[PDB]
């Protein structure tokens, strides 16, 4: 690179950079299929798979909740 | 109005939009299921929305397949204290993408700052780079440079179908390389008379990228990102400038161009970090110094404007503001010449006019 401070200016040039310019958005769709977890239950009280199950569980229902929110902020983004 | 005033957070505001936009054509029952169904019998799509836009389309379906055909009849009669040491591992190895990926959306309200490897997979990031609307050059620019796609890309959640999880990433195309660069940085050269100030700042600094035969400016610095001597430019916030006005970089006096400057009494003490050294715009009121690390302050700067390379001092502070001088090497020029402030409030107008 090459920089040049221009002292009737105060200011500086700094040349020989090449360009990666976005021009555009590619939009990859993503199916996270989770499978009938919702319909599964564990009644023999603390386990392993009970904790696993019941993160999964809890994440598909808070993901619900967060996509309601977001249809409000999406107002927000578009009507302002 | 004035440009660089203006600009930042332009270019952020429209990608946003864009993919919103998206979203909301995908969220529709006749998009969702289209998209639906083109995965059924495969793992990958890619197809045509009805709004227009071209999608590449991925199911993503470990944990689905190990909830089917391993943990549901595993847990037959509604138990799960089972001594089956793998089944619990692997149901955490392969819930962990989803915790993910759920994470990241609601930590973020839907909509995610960047591409983790949690929304997508380097190899899943390389088909989908494989897939874009470019020639080989720039796909092979961008495979090798895979991190700055993830920082320059972002999610945004579609919505939960039954128990599909569905979301959409925006990649940057990068369609246009290796094209000449370079970048402006200013600060108030003010002279000083009978404790008043004459001022001269510039009101073009930032990016430049010569494509095309036609210049583009970015006014807005933030949106472009170097990595060695390439420079990642988001194009949004872009606006063609004529051929002429890179003579501001040589003759600010050019009668070719009305160079743009902002000329007033009013000095703001600065200091603009520059690739490969430091501008530093000093004033009555606020002090200045440049150090090494090794043996302290190296001296204190006159007022004025002072040009520091990086390799001149390591650091420079202004009042109690520490900026860390670059570790790049380069050709370093002082172009020499009589500050145009020793020849003297507007804003953003032709040099011509400071002089009345
Ligand atoms: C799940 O079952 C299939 C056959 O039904 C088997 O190939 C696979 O190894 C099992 N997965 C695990 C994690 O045990
Ligand atoms: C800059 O341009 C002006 C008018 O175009 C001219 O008077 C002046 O001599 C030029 N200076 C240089 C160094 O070219």
């Amino acid at each position: 690179l090459k920089e040049s401070y221009l002292e009737e200016s105060c200011s500086t040039i700094t040349e020989g950079y090449l360009s990666v310019l976005r021009t555009g958005w590619y939009t990859n769709v993503f199916t996270l299929e989770v499978g009938d977890v919702e319909n599964l239950t564990c009644a023999d009280g603390p386990s392993l798979i009970k904790t696993e199950l019941d993160l999964t569980k809890s994440a598909l229902r808070e993901l619900r909740t967060v996509s309601a929110d977001q249809l409000a902020r999406e107002e927000q983004i578009e009507n302002p | 109005f004035v440009l660089g005033a203006i600009a930042c957070g332009v270019a952020t505001a429209a990608a946003v939009t864009a993919g919103v936009a998206i979203a909301k054509c995908i969220r529709l029952e006749s998009e969702v299921t289209a998209i639906k169904n083109c995965l059924k019998k495969t793992n990958e799509c890619v197809s045509t929305l009805g709004c227009g836009v071209r999608v590449l389309a991925t199911a993503v379906r470990e944990l689905k397949d190990f909830v089917s055909k391993n943990l549901t009849r595993a847990i037959n009669k509604n138990k799960c204290d089972i001594p089956d040491l793998k089944m619990a591992v692997s149901f955490s190895q392969f819930n962990r993408r989803f915790l993910n990926v759920v994470r990241q959306f609601s930590d973020n309200a839907g909509i995610t700052p960047a591409i983790s490897k949690d929304l997508m997979t380097d190899a899943e990031l390389a088909r989908a780079i494989s897939n874009m609307p470019t020639s080989a050059g720039q796909i092979k620019l961008m495979l090798e440079n895979r991190a700055m796609v993830r920082r320059k890309g972002f999610g945004i959640l579609i919505g939960v179908y039954g128990s599909s999880v569905i979301y959409m990433v925006q990649l940057p195309i990068f369609g246009v390389i290796d094209t000449p660069c370079w970048i402006v940085k200013a600060a108030p050269s003010c002279s000083e008379k009978k404790g008043n100030y004459a001022c001269l700042l510039r009101e073009d600094q930032g990016w430049y990228c010569q494509n095309a035969g036609s210049t583009v400016y970015y006014p807005c610095e933030k949106d472009c990102e170097t990595r060695g001597d390439h420079v990642f430019c988001d194009t949004a916030a872009g606006i063609n400038v004529a051929e002429q006005s890179k003579e501001c970089n040589i003759n600010i006096s050019t009668t070719n161009y009305p160079c743009k400057v902002s000329c007033g009494r009013h000095p703001i003490s600065m200091v603009a970090l520059s690739p490969l050294g430091a501008l530093v715009a000093c004033y009555k009121g606020v002090s200045c110094s440049i150090g090494s690390n090794r043996v302290g302050i190296i001296k204190q700067l006159n007022k004025g404007c002072s040009y520091i390379t990086n390799q001149d001092a390591d650091t420079v502070t202004i009042d109690n503001t520490v900026y860390q001088l670059s570790k790049v090497e380069g050709e370093q020029h002082v172009i020499k010449g009589r500050p145009v402030s020793s020849s003297f409030d507007q804003f953003n107008v032709a040099l011509d006019q400071c002089f009345e």
